[PDB]
C-alpha cells in the first residue's frame, strides 16, 4: 500500500507501521476461522480477503508481456497462482461457490535455452555468456539507432516460450474480479512420501 | 530547463469542484497524552530566585501528539463537555455576529453582557478562558505570545487568535473559498517528531475545519 | 556597403537561448544545434579539423558561449618527491624553492604534505605507505623547522589547484595542473575528472553547523599552526569569505587557546594562527560524493568533489 | 546562456501595488534559490528582516552574501520576470534608488541592507499577504561610511553627538539612517573579530612611527593632524621612551601588512559590484559581479 | 599470479621458443607466469558467468488528453502565452422578476501558472554528439550518446506533461470547498431567506451535523451489511447534484460516452484502493471507452486582431462575431465553441459509472504519480 | 569578442624606445575603439608625485598590453577578465618572475626616468606580490626613518637604515633599490602621504583598541576571546585614558576607521594578475585578470 | 558493488517496475544497486 | 598540442635485441687528478675554534 510508504521512512512513520503490523496481526490473521463463525456472510469475506492478498502483491514481472498460461474456456491470462493444503482446499472451493474452469493452457515442455556458437566462443575465451547474443548483434552492429520499444522487442524477452504447444493442465480456477487465479494443493504429492508439507 | 506556462480561467459562476474525504488510512498522530513544555515555549521567562526555579524546572522534567491546558474551575457541568463544543467555555460562533465589522463580533466573542450563543441561561461555562484578559488569551493569543518561539504548533492557539476571528467573519462564500484555496490557518506539520508549523506553501497537504468552525470533539 | 551586411550576418547570431520544441522523439536539427557544443580533441585530418573547428579564434566555431577555456600550468618535480599512484583529481601545492634559477619546482600533494608534518612527532598509515621515506621529502624544503618556527610557511606555498595528467617519466617527472578554469582531462576519451581530498583531512563546514542555497558553494583550504605540528585541513562551505573567516575563527576557537596554553608567544611572529585561500567553486547540490581510494595494500576514505572549477586566491590570515 | 527567472504570485495583485512595483523596475533584488520558477516567499530580505521593531543588519548582510542576486525588469499581474546575476556575465543596472546617490565615474557599486528605513524600500503585497523589501545599492565609499557608522553606533551605545553619527553626508544630499540598539550576538561577533584584530594590532604596532608623529605634531600641523588639537596623547609620552631599532620595526611591519589585508577582507561583507562606464544621462552602467 | 587458464584455441606456431626456458623461468625472466605440472597440465574446465539479459522500463507518455482529467478542462493551443499578461471574461446574467429587473455583471479573471523542471547533460555527450565517428567503436559510442540525449529530451517533455497534470489537479483542488459545506449550500432551502443571522447560525449548525454524520462515507460502507451498493450510489449521486453545472461551455459537446450520445458530465479523481473498492461496490461499470478530442483547439491572432494587439492590446476572442454585431441560443452556439468542434473524436480508456442520467467517469492517477516517487 | 584598441598619435628612436617595451602593460581611459594621447597610462597623474591617488587611478581604469607601434599609431589590446594574455617583464628594475606567482601592478616608485618613454607615456611597474608588499614596507619605513633623522639625528642613523632597507630578498634574489636619499620634508616626496596616514592610524590605535575592549566587555559573554587577548597587549597601552570628550573620541574613531580601511585596501596591492607558466628564455608569461 | 555500468541494449518492457521505488532503494530491498543522479546517467565509455 | 600513442608488446620470450659498444671516440673526462672536497659535500660540519 503506497499511502504509508510514500513519505520516506522516517522514525515517525515506521513507529506507525509497527503498530499497523500489530493491528493486522491481532485481527485480520487466521481468516479461515473467522469465516466459520461468520454465519451467513462468509463467502463475501473470503472473496474479499483473497483479492486483498492478490492485489497487495507487486506482480510486475518483467516477463508479464509473455502470453503464457491463459485460461482454457475464456482466454484471459492467469495472473497468479495459489498454493494451499488439501484440508483447506475443499472449504475454499465450497466457500467460493464453484470454479469457472477445470483446466488451463500452458507450455507443454521446458523452453530450451542453449549455448549457441558465438556464445560458445565468448564462453571459452572470457567466460561470460549473455542470453540472446544474436539479438545483441541486431541491436548493436545492425541497427543501433532503432529505438526499440515494447512492441518491437517482445519476441526478445520471450526466449521461445511463446510459440511452444499449449496443452491443458488440470487445475482448479477461481475468479476474483478481473484477475483469474488458479488454486492448487499439492498435499497429495507429499503424504505419499512421509515428508512434512 | 523546460519551461511551460498555462492560464486557466473559471467559467462557471458558482463552485465547480468538490473535495470529499472518504476513508481513514492511518491515524498518524499517535493520539495519546504528551503535553509540551512551556519552558521551551518561554525559555527566557523565570521566577525571582535561581535555585528554586531550577528545582521546579528539574522536577517536572522540563528538559508525539501535543496537548495544551486551558485552566477551568471544577463547577463546569459535564453537559457542556458532552455535546461537541468550543473548548474555551463559550460558544465561539462566527455568524451570529454580523459580517465585515468589528464591534458586534468582539461583543459576541468576548463581551459577557450578552449571554452565550448556544445556551439561553448562562454567559459562559468558565471565566478563565472567555474574558478579554483571561488565562486562555494570556497563554495562546498572539498579542501576549511575544518572545515566544515560532515553529512549535501550540494547538490551542487556533481557538483564540483574533486574526482568525476577523478572517472568518467576512462573506461566507468568500470565507469558504479563501479557506480552500489558501491552506494557511497556521496549521501543524505532517510527518515530524514533534508537530512544527508549516512555512512553504503547496508542499504539504492539509486542511482543518477547526479554524472554520472553532469547535472540538 | 553591402559587404558590411554580410559582415554583420557573419557576426550576429548568438548561442541559442530559447527553442520552442514540440516533441521529444523527433530530435529536430534545431535542438541539436542548440545542444551541440564543439569538441576540443579530434583525429588529424584537415576535414576532421575543419569539422572540429579548432582553428577558430579564441572559441570554437565551424566555418562567448558562457564557457571558459582552461589553462594548464606545467611543473617539473623529481620522481621520488611524488607517487605515480596519486589520483588524477587531487589538489596540489607548490613550495617555492630558494634557488634563484630553478627550473625544477617542488610540488606537494596533501598526502605527501602530510609527511612533512608527521615526521617530527588510517590516513598516516597510507601517507607512510606511499611516500616511504620522509628524508626524500624533508630536503625539498631546506629549512622546514625554522620556517615553521617563525610562522612564515603559508606565504611560501601557493596552491596550484588540481592535477590532470602525469606522464610517468623516469627521473624528472612532468605534471600538468589546472591553475584556472574548467577542470577537464586531456585524454582521447575525454573522461570526467573529480577532485579528491582525503576524508579525515576534510571536514565539512555546512553540516558542522548541523533556506538560501546558492549553486556555487566554494572549497577552502586552510593551513593551521599547531604546537603538535601544523595541519592542512580543507573546508566546504556555501558562504562568503566574510562569513568564512568568522566561522573559521569560531571553528578554531579550541586550537588557538590550546596553542596559547602550551606555547607562550615569546616573539611577535608566532601570533599568526595560519591562513585560508579559496581553492574555487563547484556545484552546491551534487557536491562531495564519498568514494574509496585503494593503494596495493590499504584503503583510506576519501571525498570526491565532482566537476570542480579551480580558482586560486591569496592567503588571508585566520588569527 | 539564458538567465531568466519568473516568479509566480500565489494570488492576484491590486492596482496600487502594480503601480508601485512598476516604478520599482531595474533595482537589485535577492532570491531564495537559483531554479526556474519560485514563489513570493524567499524573495527579498523581508524573511530575515521581518515586520518588527529591532533590526539585525549583519544577519541581513549574511542573507545578502549567501543568496544570489537578480534584477527586476518586467512586472505584471500574477507574474514578474527576474534576470539572475552570475559571475562571468555583464549586466546593465539602473539607478532607481530613491535616496538619490550620484555615482562616481567607473567606481564600484555595493549592495546594502535598507538602512534608510524599512518603509522606504518596501512594497506591501497584502494580496499574497507578504512583504518584499528592496536592498539598497550605493557606491563603496558611502558603503564603508555607513558600515563604520553602524559599528561606531553599536560601540558607542554604552557611553552617552547622536545626530553627528547616525546621519551620513554626501555631495548630493545628507541622509538619515535607521538605528537599532542591539544587533544581537552576530553584531557582537563582528565587534569581537574587530577587537581581536585591533588588540593584536596594538600588540604588534611599530614604534618608529610614533617617534615620527610626536615630533611631527610638534613640528607640523595638517588636516591629518588637527584632530589631535595640537595635543600629544599620553601613550605617546609613555611609549616613545624606548630606542629606535630597524629590525624589530621590519618584523612588526611584516605581520602588520599581513593582518591589514584580513582586516579589509572582513569588511567585504555584502556582495560587491565593480561596475564600469556609468553615464549621468542614462542612469545606468555596465556592471558585473566581482 | 595474474594469468588465467581457459582452453583457448592455441595457435601452433613452430618457433624454437621451447629452448632455455626453465632455467629462465626459474629466475623470473617474465613478470607473470604460472607453472602447471601433473594434473594441472590440462585444458581446464569451461566456467562462465551467465548474463541473463538486461531490462528497462519503456517510459510511456501519459498524454494530457489521454487521461480523463481533461473532461474537467477544455483547452486551446495558444501559441503565444508569453505575450498575454491578462485574460478576463465578462458575464452578463439577467435575473427575471416574479409577481407576488436585476442584472449580475460579474467579472472573472484568469491566473497563469509557470512550471519548470531541470534536465541535465554532461559536456561529454555534446562534444561527442557534434563530432563524427569513423570507426564502429566510435559509432557505438555515438549512438549511445544520442540515445542518452534523446532520453533526456523525451524525459524533459514527459516531466513537463506530468507537471501539467499536477498543475491541473492543484488548481482544481484550490477551487474545491469540502463536502460538508456544499452538501447544504447547494440545497436551496437555506438560501431562500437571504442569509440573515439566524439562518446562518442554522447553517453552521448543519455543518457540524453533516461532519459527524456524513463525512467518511466509505468507512460506513462496510458496516452496513449488504446495504453498501445503494448507500454508495446515494452518496455520490447527491454529491453530483451538489455542484453547480451552470457553465457557459456546457452547451458544447466535449466528451461523449462512446456508446450513445450521452454526455459524461463529471469526473471523479480517487486513489488506487478507493478505485478498487468503488469498482466492486458499483458492480459492473457501464463502458470502457470515452470519445474525446484528439488535439487541443487553436486560437491564433489574425490581422484584424493583430492591429489592435500592436496598437494598444485589448485583443478580443472573436473579432469576426463582434464585427458582425439579434441573437438566439443556437446562433451564438458556434461562437462559443471556438475550435472545440470537429475534432476527430479519438476514444480514451477510462472507467465510467452511471448515476441516474449522468454517466460520470472515474479514474485513478496513482499509476502516474507513483512513478515519480512524489506523494499523491 | 573584439579586443583591439587603436590609438592615434613618432620617429625612429621613438620607434626603437617603444619597440623595447612591446610586452608591457599600461592603463587606458576608456574601453572604446579610438583614443588620444592623454588617455594613456599614468600621464595625467604623474609628472607632485603622490602614491595613493595613483593607486586609486590604477584601480579606477582598465589595463591594456600593447602589441605594435607604427609611425602614427599604437596597436594595443585591453585585458578583460574572460580570457588569458601574454605579457613580458621588460622593465628596467628587473625583478625575476617565477612559476604560478601572482603579478602585481603598483604605480612607479622607482623614479620617473626608469619606467618611462620620453615622447608622454608612463608605464606602471609589474612585479610579484611578496616583492610588492616587502618593497612597500621597505619604502614606508625608509620614509619615516628618513623623516626622523631629518628631525632628530639621535633617534636613528642613516647607515642603520641602509643595512636593512636598501635591499629586498625573495628566494635568494637579493636585489637593490633606488631609494630617494633626499626626499625633502613637508611632504613634496613620493609616498609622503601614506606614511602620514600610517602614523595617524598607529597613533589612534590605542584610543580605538581600549575603547573597543571596554565597550565590548560589558556585553558579558558572546565570546571569551576579547578578554582572553587582554593579556597579550602590554599594560602600558591598557591604562591610557579611559576618559575623553566623546565628541572628540567619536571623531577620532571615525577618521581612524576611514583611514584604516583606505590603507588596508591599498596594502592589498590592487589589480592582482595571476601567472600560469613563466618562461625566462622567452621573457613571457601566461596571465589573466583576477 | 557488483553492479556493472557498461552500456547495453536495454530491452524495454511495459511493466511499471517503479511502484514505491526510491523508498525501497533507500531502504535497501535490493542486494546491490546504484543511484545515478544527473551527469552520470549516461552510457559510460567503452 | 598533438597526440600520438603507440603500444609495444614483446612477442619473443627471450631477449630479442642486443647492444654492444663498438668503438671509442673520445674519453670526454680526463683521467686526471682533481679530488672533491668535503667542505662542499658536508659544509655543515666544522671544528672547534
Amino acid at each position: 500500500d503506497p499511502t504509508f510508504t510514500e513519505r520516506g521512512f522516517s522514525k515517525t512513520v515506521k513507529s506507525d507501521l509497527i503498530a499497523m503490523f500489530k493491528r493486522h496481526l491481532l485481527e485480520h490473521s487466521f481468516f479461515l476461522d473467522r469465516a466459520e463463525n461468520m454465519g451467513s456472510g462468509f463467502s463475501q469475506y473470503v472473496r474479499s480477503r483473497l483479492s486483498e492478498m492478490v492485489a497487495a502483491v507487486s506482480g510486475e514481472s518483467v516477463l508479464k508481456g509473455v502470453s503464457t498460461y491463459t485460461t482454457a474456456k475464456g482466454g484471459e491470462p492467469v495472473g497468479g497462482v495459489f498454493i494451499v493444503t488439501d484440508n483447506v482446499l475443499r472449504q475454499l472451493l465450497t466457500f467460493l461457490g464453484e470454479e469457472a474452469d477445470n483446466q488451463i493452457m500452458g507450455p507443454s515442455s521446458y523452453a530450451s535455452f542453449v549455448v549457441r556458437g558465438e556464445n560458445l566462443v565468448t564462453a571459452v575465451s572470457y567466460g561470460r555468456v549473455m542470453r540472446t547474443f544474436e539479438h545483441f548483434m541486431a541491436r548493436i552492429v545492425d541497427s543501433p539507432e532503432k529505438a526499440g520499444s515494447t512492441k518491437s522487442d517482445l519476441p526478445a524477452v520471450a526466449a521461445g516460450v511463446e510459440d511452444q504447444p499449449r496443452v491443458p493442465i488440470s487445475a482448479a480456477v477461481i475468479k476474483l474480479g478481473n484477475h483469474a487465479v488458479a488454486v492448487e494443493s499439492l498435499q497429495k504429492m507429499y503424504n505419499d512420501t512421509q515428508s512434512p508439507y | 530547463e523546460v519551461h511551460h506556462e498555462m492560464a486557466s480561467i473559471d467559467t462557471g459562476l458558482s463552485y465547480s469542484s468538490t473535495m470529499t474525504p472518504a476513508r481513514v488510512a492511518a491515524i498518524t498522530t499517535d493520539m495519546g497524552i504528551h503535553t509540551q513544555d512551556f519552558f521551551s515555549v518561554f525559555p527566557a521567562e523565570a521566577f525571582g530566585n535561581q535555585q528554586v526555579n531550577d528545582y521546579i524546572k528539574a522536577k517536572v522534567g522540563a528538559q508525539q501528539a501535543t496537548c495544551e491546558i486551558i485552566v477551568t474551575p471544577v463547577t463546569a457541568d459535564v453537559a457542556y463537555f458532552q455535546k461537541s463544543n468550543s473548548p474555551r467555555g463559550r460558544a465561539a460562533c462566527v455568524v451570529s455576529c454580523e459580517n465585515y465589522n468589528q464591534e458586534v463580533a468582539e461583543g459576541l466573542i468576548y463581551d459577557h453582557s450578552r449571554p452565550d450563543a448556544a445556551y439561553e441561561y448562562r454567559s459562559t461555562v468558565n471565566p478563565w478562558a472567555s474574558q478579554l484578559g483571561s488565562l486562555g488569551d494570556i497563554m495562546y493569543n498572539s498579542s501576549y505570545r511575544q518572545t515566544a518561539v515560532p515553529g512549535l504548533y501550540s494547538p490551542c492557539r487556533a481557538f483564540f487568535n483574533k486574526e482568525e476571528l476577523l478572517r472568518n467573519n467576512r462573506g461566507l462564500y468568500n470565507m469558504v473559498n479563501e479557506y480552500s484555496q489558501r491552506l494557511g490557518g497556521h496549521p501543524a506539520t505532517s510527518n515530524t517528531e514533534v508537530q512544527f508549523v508549516v512555512i512553504a506553501g503547496t508542499d504539504v497537504f492539509l486542511e482543518q475545519p477547526c479554524s472554520f468552525l472553532q469547535e472540538a470533539f | 556597403r553591402r559587404r558590411l551586411q554580410r559582415r554583420i550576418a557573419g557576426l550576429l547570431p548568438p548561442p541559442a537561448r530559447r527553442l520552442n520544441i514540440s516533441r521529444g522523439s523527433e530530435f529536430t536539427r534545431d535542438v541539436r544545434g542548440l545542444v551541440e557544443e564543439h569538441a576540443q580533441a579530434s583525429s588529424l585530418s584537415a576535414a576532421a579539423v575543419w569539422r572540429a573547428g579548432l582553428l577558430a579564434p579564441g572559441e570554437v566555431a565551424v566555418a562567448w558561449s558562457g564557457w571558459r577555456p582552461p589553462v594548464f600550468g606545467d611543473f617539473l618535480i623529481h620522481a621520488s618527491s611524488f607517487n605515480n599512484a596519486e589520483a588524477t583529481g587531487t589538489p596540489l601545492f607548490q613550495f617555492k624553492q630558494s634557488d634563484p634559477f630553478s627550473g625544477v619546482d617542488a610540488v606537494f600533494t596533501p598526502l605527501s604534505l602530510f609527511i612533512l608534518m608527521n615526521h617530527g612527532r588510517g590516513l598516516t598509515r597510507m601517507a607512510n605507505l606511499l611516500y616511504d621515506s620522509p628524508a626524500t621529502l624533508a630536503d625539498l624544503v631546506p629549512d622546514f623547522g625554522r620556517l615553521v618556527a617563525d610562522r612564515r610557511f603559508h606565504n611560501f606555498i601557493t596552491p596550484v589547484g588540481p592535477l590532470v595528467e602525469n606522464i610517468k617519466s623516469t627521473y624528472l617527472n612532468k605534471i600538468t595542473t589546472v591553475v584556472h578554469g574548467p577542470v577537464v582531462s586531456k585524454a582521447i576519451p575525454r573522461s570526467t575528472v573529480k577532485v579528491t581530498v582525503p576524508q579525515e583531512a576534510f571536514v565539512d563546514l555546512d553540516a558542522w553547523l548541523s533556506q538560501p542555497c546558492p549553486a556555487d558553494a566554494r572549497l577552502y583550504v586552510a593551513l593551521t599552526y599547531e604546537e603538535a605540528g601544523p595541519r592542512f585541513t580543507f573546508f566546504q562551505s556555501s558562504r562568503g569569505h566574510c562569513q568564512i573567516m568568522n566561522i573559521l575563527r569560531i571553528y578554531y576557537s579550541p586550537s588557538i587557546m590550546h596553542r596559547y596554553a602550551v606555547v607562550q608567544p615569546l616573539h611577535i611572529e608566532e601570533l599568526t594562527f595560519g591562513a585560508v585561500a579559496c581553492l574555487g567553486t563547484f556545484s552546491a547540490t551534487d557536491g562531495w560524493r564519498r568514494s574509496a581510494f585503494n593503494y596495493r595494500g590499504s584503503s583510506l576514505p576519501v571525498v570526491e568533489i565532482d566537476s570542480f572549477y579551480s580558482n586560486v586566491s591569496d592567503w588571508e590570515v585566520i588569527l | 546562456m539564458d538567465l531568466k527567472v519568473v516568479v509566480s504570485l500565489s494570488s492576484r495583485l491590486y492596482t496600487d501595488e502594480i503601480a508601485k512595483m512598476q516604478q520599482r523596475i531595474g533595482c537589485i533584488l535577492p532570491l531564495a534559490s537559483t531554479h526556474g520558477t519560485q514563489n513570493v516567499q524567499g524573495l527579498g530580505l523581508g524573511q530575515v528582516y521581518s515586520l518588527e521593531t529591532v533590526p539585525d543588519y549583519v544577519s541581513m548582510y549574511n542573507y545578502l552574501s549567501d543568496c544570489t542576486l537578480a534584477v527586476l525588469d518586467e512586472v505584471s499581474v500574477d507574474s514578474l520576470i527576474l534576470t539572475k546575476i552570475v559571475p562571468g556575465q555583464t549586466y546593465a543596472i539602473k539607478n532607481k534608488y530613491q535616496p538619490f546617490f550620484q555615482w562616481h565615474g567607473t567606481g564600484s557599486l555595493s549592495v546594502m541592507p535598507p538602512v534608510f528605513g524599512r518603509e522606504h524600500a518596501t512594497v506591501k503585497l497584502e494580496s499574497n499577504d507578504v512583504d518584499i523589501v528592496f536592498p539598497m545599492v550605493l557606491p563603496t565609499p558611502i558603503a564603508e561610511e555607513v558600515l563604520q557608522k553602524i559599528l561606531l553606533f553599536n560601540v558607542y551605545s554604552r557611553v552617552v553627538v547622536h545626530m553627528h553619527l547616525g546621519s551620513v553626508s554626501y555631495l548630493g544630499h545628507h541622509y538619515e539612517l535607521a538605528l537599532p540598539e542591539v544587533p544581537g550576538p552576530l553584531g557582537l561577533a563582528l565587534l569581537d573579530n574587530l577587537s581581536l584584530y585591533f588588540c593584536i594590532m596594538v600588540t604588534l604596532l611599530p614604534r618608529a612611527s610614533m617617534r615620527l608623529v610626536r615630533g611631527l605634531i610638534r613640528h607640523e600641523h595638517h588636516d591629518l593632524l588637527n584632530l589631535f588639537q595640537e595635543m600629544v596623547p599620553d601613550e605617546i609620552a609613555r611609549i616613545d621612551l624606548d630606542d629606535l631599532s630597524v629590525a624589530d620595526d621590519l618584523s612588526r611591519m611584516r605581520v602588520m601588512m599581513t593582518y591589514l589585508q584580513s582586516l579589509a577582507s572582513l569588511f567585504n561583507l555584502g556582495p560587491r559590484l565593480a561596475t564600469a562606464a556609468y553615464s549621468q544621462e542614462t542612469l545606468t552602467a555596465t556592471c558585473w559581479l566581482r | 599470479e595474474g594469468v588465467e587458464n581457459r582452453p583457448f584455441p592455441y595457435l601452433t606456431v613452430d618457433a624454437d621458443l621451447l629452448s632455455n626456458l626453465r632455467q629462465s623461468a626459474a629466475e623470473g625472466l617474465f613478470h607473470s607466469f604460472d607453472l602447471l605440472v601433473g594434473k594441472d597440465a590440462r585444458e581446464a574446465g569451461i566456467k562462465f558467468e551467465v548474463l541473463l539479459g538486461v531490462y528497462t522500463n519503456a517510459i510511456q507518455y501519459v498524454r494530457f488528453l489521454e487521461t480523463a482529467l481533461a473532461v474537467s478542462c477544455v483547452n486551446t493551443e495558444f501559441k503565444d502565452l508569453s505575450r498575454m499578461i491578462d485574460g478576463k471574461i465578462q458575464f452578463r446574467i439577467s435575473v427575471p422578476t416574479i409577481a407576488h429587473q436585476r442584472t449580475f455583471i460579474v467579472v472573472k479573471n484568469c491566473h497563469k501558472h509557470h512550471i519548470s523542471t531541470e534536465m541535465e547533460l554532461s559536456m561529454l555527450d555534446l562534444e561527442i554528439l557534434h563530432s563524427i565517428p569513423e570507426t564502429p567503436v566510435e559509432y557505438a559510442e555515438y549512438v549511445g550518446a544520442v540515445k542518452t540525449v534523446a532520453s533526456a529530451l523525451q524525459f524533459g517533455v514527459d516531466a513537463l506533461e506530468r507537471g501539467l497534470i499536477n498543475t491541473v489537479l492543484s488548481v482544481k483542488l484550490r477551487h474545491a470547498p469540502p463536502m460538508f459545506i456544499l452538501q447544504t449550500l447547494a440545497d436551496p432551502t437555506f438560501t431562500e431567506r437571504g442569509f440573515s443571522k439566524t439562518v446562518k447560525s442554522d447553517l453552521i449548525a448543519m455543518f457540524k451535523r453533516h461532519l459527524l454524520e456524513h463525512s467518511f462515507f466509505l468507512d460506513r460502507a462496510e458496516n452496513m451489511g449488504s446495504g453498501f451498493s445503494q448507500y454508495v450510489r446515494s452518496r455520490l449521486s447527491e454529491m453530483v447534484a451538489a455542484v453547480s453545472g451552470e457553465s457557459v461551455l456546457k452547451g458544447v459537446s466535449t466528451y461523449t460516452t462512446a456508446k450513445g450520445g450521452e454526455p459524461v458530465g463529471g469526473v471523479f479523481i480517487v486513489t488506487d484502493n478507493v478505485l478498487r473498492q468503488l469498482l466492486t461496490f458499483l458492480g459492473e461499470e457501464a463502458d470502457n471507452q470515452i470519445m474525446g478530442p484528439s488535439s487541443y483547439a487553436s486560437f491564433v491572432v489574425r490581422g484584424e486582431n493583430l492591429v489592435t494587439a500592436v496598437s494598444y492590446g485589448r485583443v478580443m476572442r472573436t473579432f469576426e462575431h463582434f464585427m458582425a454585431r439579434a441573437g438566439s441560443t443556437k446562433s451564438d452556439l458556434p461562437a462559443v465553441a471556438a475550435g472545440v468542434e470537429d475534432q476527430p473524436r479519438v476514444p480514451i480508456s477510462a472507467a465510467v459509472i452511471k448515476l441516474g442520467n449522468h454517466a460520470v467517469a472515474v479514474e485513478s492517477l496513482q499509476k502516474m504519480y507513483n512513478d515519480t516517487q512524489s506523494p499523491y
